């Protein structure tokens, strides 16, 4: 599938669309679009939470279910926190490709 | 803490004394019946509060004392109630008076084996339907089977656990 | 400044030096240009993981980075990367590879690579100079360097003819060399065509993939090399001992690329006099297996002689080969000290002997099949 | 633990833990729909008609007496079986999220609750709750 | 299989119920007690 | 090694000493739960580390103490803690504190058989829902059941279990 | 054959020596697991030869060795080892070094009963993943369950097995 | 005296304070290469001088970068460190080193008798550091001219095990000598010498009183003498493991 | 000079079958080639224990060591071994395996074999 590029219009296709496919997932709110209101993640509303290791769980447990509704070409791994400064809490999400 | 230890004993009857008899006693044994709670995250089984076993209280006689033998089988229960005590001395002397009042049912008589020389014992049981252990004056236990009133310490247990829900 | 939403980050982040495979480190040497964009000095080494640690330290259109991309394309591999400057001469271009001591007290060129160790926790395994082993003066550096290294040198023939990389090989039988002659050529994006890459390096990737994924045991032969595509000789394979341009380089020690022009390496003796020593895998596990000895036995430096010590270690190895002997490194050995050697007089001097022998599992390179049929015992038509 | 979550993507997801449910057994059957046809002088042919229920069965108990971790003023309630409850009476698919092998399983609709409630207090309050849930995987597209 | 016959014939599986157990915190389990169940294909 | 063996105890009850009243220890019985893991191709059956076993902590006591009778079947769990101590001397003075803390639910009281010159025993159990051994001032145990924290020489090994998956 | 026995024993864990610590110790019951074969025609029922029971390596410390309880529930099985030692000293002096070098898995620390004036005795088991018993410097058995070598007198059971079918 | 230990005045004085205190003086060696490492040990062999060349470079926090430093108290908190639990018999020659990373100059171990920069640096008995970033510490031999004080071990384990006699022996000074005088305190040199042996800081002694220097004319100025002869654990410099690769137990695989 | 830390090496060694009953010893003599690897003079004995001292005193390739691994190969029992100097003809090569007292103080051929104590401490109580 050939879509263009948020920034710079530029039309790229076999991968690096597959990772604005994913950021457009992970940082629109819920409800934020015009007429489709289930689409989104719950991860602005996990932002700025404490880091504790229920809160590690309930990110995988969102993350997944936000990519199994609009992204079906990618299948989750795991998200795992790999380093924390002051607030940045940083994530790998990792996940093999389907489709 | 002084070092303490029972001395002697006693034992009461609906309020005759066996002040002469009884060479055996056996409070009932205060367990909570735990149930192995563990479930998906956790390593080892915990065990929770869950309700108390079944109270029996055994004592023990040596000659065929009529007032013991009256309340084995009786139509009614806590007819027989029975009151236990020891006197636990201390190291300087200060004997602390533990009284038990139980208020069971007399469970079981069996007069063992009567041989001729050895003398004989009469092993009682007490299916308990009320226990209440004071240490010096003081109520520690208070265990209502029937009612909802288990006192621990003076201050009811069970109408704790309805206040946090 | 900071920011207090959420965040897509395409940079790294985490380290990768904790894991640190020890049988699959890379020895990696070759030209470069030092410029802004290339953050590391020439003759110094420096640790990579992945193409973004290439990337930075060395240029994209630089050489380094086409044997970097060659080896990190197939497997996740750990690369010791020295440089060197591009000279005028080719025989002065060898001359700045072999490197040596020219310095005051820095090594420079594949010397270097010796350290490898006290950098960044990698004595290196597989020694490529991509390009730069065509010539015999650098093929004979990394022959040398590599029984100081306890490595295997993947060099690789001239892209001529067969008997040009037959006779190339006859310079040759130092155990330590593993040739692969068709320098195989890859699609480029920028080009629109077809490149010329020695595949060297494509050894060295295949390898690193081998002895982390079936283990350092397995033969590193008949599998797959990824980004790749057709050879620069057409080489022609058959089965029942032909005339063929690939039993022609087989026997020659020689391996190459073989079937479907690029998809499978072939081959796994070495350039070796020694019939004892023929296979790689004679010589991968003969290394393999005494670092990985020791590596966990590094307490058998300190500890001195008492009466349990001698006695500590000889079933401290006994226990760890039996380990190597249960997931198939090793079929079965022996681990016991030295009665006549081991004496009083040289045990204040610290000398102390074990003997350790062991018989490695052999590769199935040529697997018969006698077929016999029959009903109950005999053929009963004939 | 395991967390269920349905379709209309803003209702409160339920999470298992073990100051929820906290299941310790998960039985998940999945058959695969090969049907016989009986040939008269030979084997009978099978067939590969379809996939078949797969279910996934979770056993536990709730403890509504023991108090929630590190001791927070609150405990395991008598509602938190009843979220179970509310949560299936929508009529509504679930994402399974588990967090050890595939985190992404499919829709699985939730089929049946059966909680034994025992050691009972003055007003009726439990203190174990033994339920076993028991889900059918929803056949999206 | 290795022991008597090798070839066995075309077999379709049917059944797969695992009973994993033994949690760990994020879900694994540390046993999984599984039924294969298996149905011989007839092929000519 | 120099041989040490036990010589003295102690045990503290919510920070009183019963210095002169405990005769008996027990320190729960720390016990993996195995699984016979025998299968195709292997001969004996092996034992998988697959989680503990129920802790228990059996202490003893000859006088009505009402510090240890206090604690039983309270509606909180871990209102119960309780300090296990013990002193292990060696061959040359070398005294070695081995202190173990828990915090469990007091269990199982059984005063019991109170014959009159013989001496009494009250036996206690409790359920342990946290155990830490510290065999000199080191920690060697710390058991979280209800938390995923076993930490085996001070690491926790729970923890490791969950990065190889 | 002269008469030898037991005279002395001792104890490795992992290189460190019990030199003063251990007063007993179990080698793991070898148990071949028996099926009763009786069928038609025949009387009697054979046991079969059909794999071996679970081996368990009872060993005892009588002091808080960390070397001992460092090695209980790690995640890793095989991180204990342990080599147990006999010396059998026969009737003319002819001592025999029986080692028995097992790696197992470390199964129940259980501290039993801490009285005063008695010694306390820690008591261990060994879920044995790995046994190898030599008698005088030959090596009698050398059990692997997890593979597929059962060696008695150097020569392997199992092997033998698979050339008879 | 890190960094001072380079001057070779300062380490002719930290030579002989180190006699005069029974002590392992430890050295530095220049920054420079190893040419110049092992120039500067050959005026010395003293038996008591431990040197470490390569400079290790370490990050801090205050300036976030690399400082140099050299080599000395990463040394003298490892001899402190294998004396808590290994005990002084041990050698600290193989041991980790925490906080820290590289070395100014890399230095590396390999084998088959070819220049190793740690081999060329053992040979001139001067310490090195091995694997990656300030791993190991290297060394066991002291500059020593005599072959028989070569190792840190041998001239650790005369000076300390002395002290571990001559404290607890405050007394057998200044006391005054009966007739079982000297057989009373050489079995408690005896007893307090079987627990070295009990704890591995020597092989089998023996002690015993001096007979033909001791005399009734060194008994009026206060002179006795005794024989302390033990010996001492070597530290295992060069474990030689002899292996080859055979084809016995080929027909296993059948 | 010396090496600190482990040097592997690459050696050629048997089986470890070295594991020795000091019951019986043989006395031995046959002729060999006394060369640069074969480090035993000829009319002397020579006590052997393993093959590897058998290939250090005499030659792979001499006629003692075709003689005396045929006796490893089933029993490693110790060997008071003596060599003889080979001849050319039949008779002298049979009176110098003999042997005697033609040297100055000393017992050449098989009489080297009565030296087997006081020089050894083992008495050959096999004669071949």
């Amino acid at each position: 599938m050939i879509g263009m590029d948020r920034r710079s219009g530029l039309p790229l296709s076999g991968l690096a669309h597959l990772k604005q496919s994913v950021e457009d997932i992970l940082t629109t709110p819920l409800g934020s679009r015009r007429m489709r209101p289930e689409y989104g993640s719950k991860l602005r509303r996990m932002v700025d939470m404490p880091v504790s290791e229920g809160w590690k769980s309930a990110v995988q447990a969102e993350v997944a279910r936000s990519l199994g509704r609009w992204e079906p070409r990618i299948g989750l791994s795991a998200v795992r926190v790999v380093a924390v400064v002051d607030g940045r809490v940083d994530l790998l999400l990792s996940g093999v490709f389907e489709g | 803490m002084i070092p303490q230890t029972l001395t002697n004993t006693n034992l009461f009857i609906d309020g005759v004394s066996f002040a002469g008899d009884v060479p055996s006693l056996t409070l009932p044994k205060l367990a909570v019946k735990t149930e192995q709670y563990r479930a998906g995250g956790m390593d080892a089984p915990v065990s929770i509060d869950m309700g108390l076993e079944a109270m029996e209280a055994k004592f023990s006689t040596n000659g065929a004392r009529r007032e013991a033998l009256n309340f084995f089988g009786l139509a009614d229960q806590s007819a027989f109630n029975g009151v236990f005590r020891g006197s636990f001395k201390g190291q300087k002397g200060a004997s602390v008076p533990v009284v038990a009042t139980l208020r069971g049912l007399l469970k079981e008589v069996d007069p063992g084996d009567w041989k001729a020389g050895e003398k004989a014992e009469f092993k009682y049981a007490v299916a308990v339907s009320y226990y209440k252990l004071e240490v010096d004056g003081r109520e520690v236990y208070e265990i209502d089977p029937v009612n909802g009133v288990r006192a621990i310490n003076g201050v009811d247990q069970l109408a704790g656990m309805r206040n946090d829900l | 400044s900071f920011f207090h939403g959420v965040t897509v980050t395409n940079v790294d982040i985490g380290a990768r030096t904790i894991a640190l495979p020890a049988s699959s480190v890379i020895g990696l040497c070759d030209v470069f240009t030092p410029g802004a964009q290339a953050s590391a000095k020439p003759n110094v080494p420096v640790l990579l993981t992945s193409k973004k640690d290439a990337a930075a330290a060395f240029g994209i259109g630089s050489s380094i980075y086409l044997a970097c991309e060659a080896i990190y394309n197939r497997a996740q591999a750990v690369i010791v990367a020295v440089g060197v400057e591009t000279a005028e001469t080719p025989e002065a271009q060898a001359s700045a590879v072999i490197g040596g001591i020219s310095a005051a007290g820095e090594r420079t060129g594949l010397q270097a690579l010796l350290d490898g160790k006290s950098r960044f926790n990698a004595q290196p395994r597989l020694l490529v100079a991509p390009g730069h082993s065509a010539q015999q003066a650098v093929a004979t550096a990394m022959d040398g360097l590599a029984e100081k290294l306890r490595a295997i040198a993947i060099l690789d023939g001239p892209n001529s003819t067969d008997e040009a990389a037959v006779a190339y090989a006859k310079n040759f039988g130092s155990k330590r060399l593993f040739m692969v002659d068709p320098g195989v050529q890859v699609w480029d994006s920028a080009t629109n065509a077809a490149r010329n890459a020695p595949a060297s390096a494509y050894a060295a990737g295949l390898f690193a993939w081998t002895d982390a994924e079936y283990g350092f045991w397995s033969s590193p032969s008949n599998k797959e090399i990824k980004g790749v595509t057709g050879t620069s000789r057409p080489v022609e394979f058959l089965d029942g001992d032909e005339t063929c341009r690939a039993n022609l380089l087989n026997n020659a020690n020689i391996a190459t690329i073989i079937r479907d022009d690029g998809y499978r390496l072939w081959g796994n003796r070495t350039l070796s006099s020694d019939s004892k020593w023929a296979f790689v895998t004679r010589v991968r596990t003969m290394d393999l297996v005494m670092d990985a000895i020791l590596a966990g036995h590094k307490w058998a430096v300190d500890r001195g002689i008492t009466k349990t010590y001698v006695k500590d270690v000889t079933e401290g190895l006994r226990a760890f080969m039996r380990d190597l002997k249960n997931q198939g490194a090793v079929i079965n050995f022996e681990v016991y000290a030295d009665p006549d050697l081991n004496s009083a007089s040289q045990l204040a001097q610290g000398k102390v002997y074990w003997n350790i022998r062991f018989t490695d599992v052999p590769p199935a390179e040529n697997p018969n099949f006698r077929v016999e049929v029959t009903d109950q015992w005999l053929t009963e038509v004939l | 633990l395991l967390v269920l979550q349905p379709l209309t993507a803003n209702a409160q997801p339920f999470y298992f833990n073990l100051n929820t449910a906290a299941f310790d057994a998960l039985q998940r059957n999945s058959a695969y729909n090969w049907s016989g046809q009986v040939r008269l002088g030979r084997r009978p042919a099978l067939q590969s008609v379809g996939m078949g229920e797969e279910s996934i069965l979770l056993k536990g108990a709730v403890f509504p007496l023991r108090r929630q971790v590190g001791n927070q003023e609150k405990v395991v309630g008598l509602e938190q079986l009843e979220a179970l409850r509310r949560l299936a009476e929508r009529r509504e698919p679930l994402i399974l999220s588990s967090g050890y092998g595939e985190v992404q399983m499919g829709l699985w609709c939730l089929v049946r609750i059966s909680e034994n409630q025992s050691a009972l207090l003055g007003n009726g309050a439990p203190r174990k709750q033994t339920f076993d849930l028991e889900f059918k995987r929803y056949g999206d597209d």
